[PDB]
C-alpha cells in the first residue's frame, strides 16, 4: 500500500498548527481590545499565579538557544502534551467563542482540530526515531490539567494563544532538520 | 465486472468512492479486517461516502469492492492522493482597454473560489489554471497556475468571440478538478 | 517627563526599549522566577541599541515569559510596562528587491512584472526560528494611493497590469506569522517597463 511521504504529513500538521495558533491569536487579540484595557494586562501579568499557565507544569524551552538544543522526538512529545493538555479546557472558551466574530472559532471546531493535530503529531512521533532515547521527565509525565470570569476567561485565551505559538514554532523546527527543502 | 469509477475528496475533509453496474465496499485504515461502507446512500447509487469522522488525512486506506462476496477490484490510496477541487464560480471579465490600431484587448478574468474551500479556511491552498481559445479554435491556450482568483488575458482581436475556463487544484497535492463553466467573452467594436 | 516609546524584538532573539529624552535609568524583572516582582535589576547595556535605550541580547532574553520593565527619573519612577518578547516582535524589512519582465501585451499598453525580494539577513528562517508573510505595495510615482496585495508567503510575487508608459515604485514589508508586527518597508524600487 502507499506510505504518506514524510514531506505531506508536516505540511498537513503546520497547516492545523498554524490554523489553530491564528484562531487564538485573533480572537484573543479580539477579547482584549475590547475588554482588557493596559492597566488589567499589566496588572494580570505579575499578579499571583495569573500569569502562570497550567501548561507550565510541562518543561519546555523559553528561546532559540535552548529550542535548538532538543532532539526531534522531544519537540514532538512536548508539542502532543500542549495539544493533549487543551482537548478538556477549551470547552471553557465556549462563551468567549460564541460572541467571537472569529470565523472557525468554536469549541467544536477547536476541539476537532486540537484532535486532528494530535493523530498528526502521532504519527510524526512513530516516523521520526531518531536516536532520542525515550527516557526523561518528557517521556515520563503526562498533559496538564486546568482548575472573576472575565480575567479567568482572558487568562484562559492568553495561554491557549501562547501555547499554540509554542506548538506551531517546535513543529517547525523539527520539520526544517526532517524535511529537507522546506524552509530552505 | 463491476469496477470502481474513482475515489475523490471535495475539501481534504471527507471523501467518496464509486463503481459502475449485490456489490459491496469493504475499507481497512491500513496504518486484516474490513470493515465495509459506512454509508450507501448520501452519495446517491454505486457509492460510499466517509464523513469527516471516516476519514484521516493521516493514514492510508484500502477499499475492496466486492461483488457478491467475491472481490472484483481492489485499491489502496491516501486521502491526499484523491483530493480534486470543485471549479470555481462566479466567472466575470472586464475590458481593460483597446490598442489604438483598434485590432487587439486587454482584458482581466476574475472569479470565486468554490464555497467548500471558504469553508476550509487554512486547509485548503488552491492554485488555479485558466485556459481560453477562440470559439472557433480547436487547441485551447493555456496560462500557468496562479494562487489569485484575477488574471489579465492580453492580445485578444476585437474581431473574435473567446471563450474561458478555469480549473482547480490543491497547491501540489491531488490532481485538478473539473472546469468551470464556460465564460464567453465577447469584444466589441469601438469608435 | 521621560516616557517609553516603544520595546521591539526583531527577530525573536533579542530586543530594545526605546524613549523620549525630557538621570534616567532602566529597571527589569522577569518570570524566570516568581519571586520577580521585586528582584529588579538594571539595563544590560543602555548604549548598544542607540541613544535613550535599552538592549537585551540572547542571554537576556526568552519568550513566553512576562518581562516587567520601568523608567526612572532621578530615581523615581516616571514609567512601566509589561510584556512578552513573543507580543513585540517586528521584523527588518526585506533585502534585494528586484524585478523581471514577465508579460506584454501586443497592445502595447500593459505588462506583467515579477518582483522578487530576500528577507531580512537576521531572521533564522531557515532554521524555522522564524516564519515570515510579506506584504507588497506599489503605486505610480503620480498615484496619492497604494495598491497593496494580500499577505505573501513567498519571497517573490507577480503583480500584474502595470501600464508600459508610466512609472511604478513598489514597497515590501515583512511581519511573522501571527503577530503584532510589521517592520519597516524596503527600500522603494523605481519600475520604468522596457
Amino acid at each position: 500500500f502507499p506510505t504518506i511521504p514524510l514531506s505531506r504529513l508536516f505540511d498537513n500538521a503546520m497547516l492545523r498548527a498554524h490554523r489553530l495558533h491564528q484562531l487564538a491569536f485573533d480572537t484573543y487579540q479580539e477579547f482584549e481590545e475590547a475588554y482588557i484595557p493596559k492597566e488589567q494586562k499589566y496588572s494580570f501579568l505579575q499578579n499571583p499565579q495569573t500569569s502562570l499557565c497550567f501548561s507550565e507544569s510541562i518543561p519546555t524551552p523559553s528561546n532559540r538557544e535552548e529550542t535548538q538544543q532538543k532532539s526531534n522526538l522531544e519537540l514532538l512529545r512536548i508539542s502532543l502534551l500542549l495539544i493533549q493538555s487543551w482537548l478538556e479546557p477549551v470547552q471553557f472558551l465556549r462563551s468567549v467563542f460564541a460572541n467571537s466574530l472569529v470565523y472557525g472559532a468554536s469549541d467544536s471546531n477547536v476541539y476537532d482540530l486540537l484532535k486532528d493535530l494530535e493523530e498528526g503529531i502521532q504519527t510524526l512521533m512513530g516516523r521520526l526515531e531518531d536516536g532520542s532515547p525515550r527516557t526523561g521527565q518528557i517521556f515520563k509525565q503526562t498533559y496538564s490539567k486546568f482548575d472573576d470570569a472575565l480575567l479567568k476567561n482572558y487568562g484562559l485565551l492568553y495561554c491557549f494563544r501562547k501555547d499554540m505559538d509554542k506548538v506551531e514554532t517546535f513543529l517547525r523546527i523539527v520539520q526544517c532538520r526532517s524535511v529537507e527543502g522546506s524552509c530552505g | 465486472e463491476p469496477k470502481f469509477t474513482k475515489c475523490r475528496s471535495p475539501e481534504r475533509e471527507t471523501f467518496s468512492c464509486h463503481w459502475t453496474d449485490p456489490i459491496q465496499l469493504f475499507y481497512t485504515r491500513r496504518n486484516q479486517e474490513w470493515k465495509e461502507c459506512p454509508d450507501y446512500v448520501s452519495a446517491g447509487e454505486n457509492s460510499c461516502y466517509f464523513n469527516s469522522s471516516f476519514t484521516s488525512i493521516w493514514i492510508p486506506y484500502c477499499i475492496k469492492l466486492t461483488s457478491n462476496g467475491g472481490t472484483v477490484d481492489e485499491k489502496c490510496f491516501s486521502v491526499d492522493e484523491i483530493v480534486q477541487p470543485d471549479p470555481p464560480i462566479a466567472l466575470n471579465w472586464t475590458l481593460l482597454n483597446v490598442s489604438l490600431t483598434g485590432i487587439h484587448a486587454d482584458i482581466q478574468v476574475r472569479w470565486e473560489a468554490p464555497r467548500n474551500a471558504d469553508i476550509q479556511k487554512g486547509w485548503m491552498v488552491l492554485e488555479y489554471e485558466l485556459q481560453y481559445k477562440e470559439v472557433n479554435e480547436t487547441k485551447w491556450k493555456m496560462m500557468d497556475p496562479i494562487l489569485t482568483t484575477s488574471v489579465p488575458v492580453y492580445s485578444l482581436k476585437v474581431d473574435k468571440e473567446y471563450e474561458v475556463r478555469v480549473r482547480s487544484k490543491q497547491r501540489n497535492s491531488g490532481n485538478y478538478g473539473e472546469f468551470s463553466e464556460v465564460l464567453y467573452v465577447t469584444l466589441p467594436q469601438m469608435s
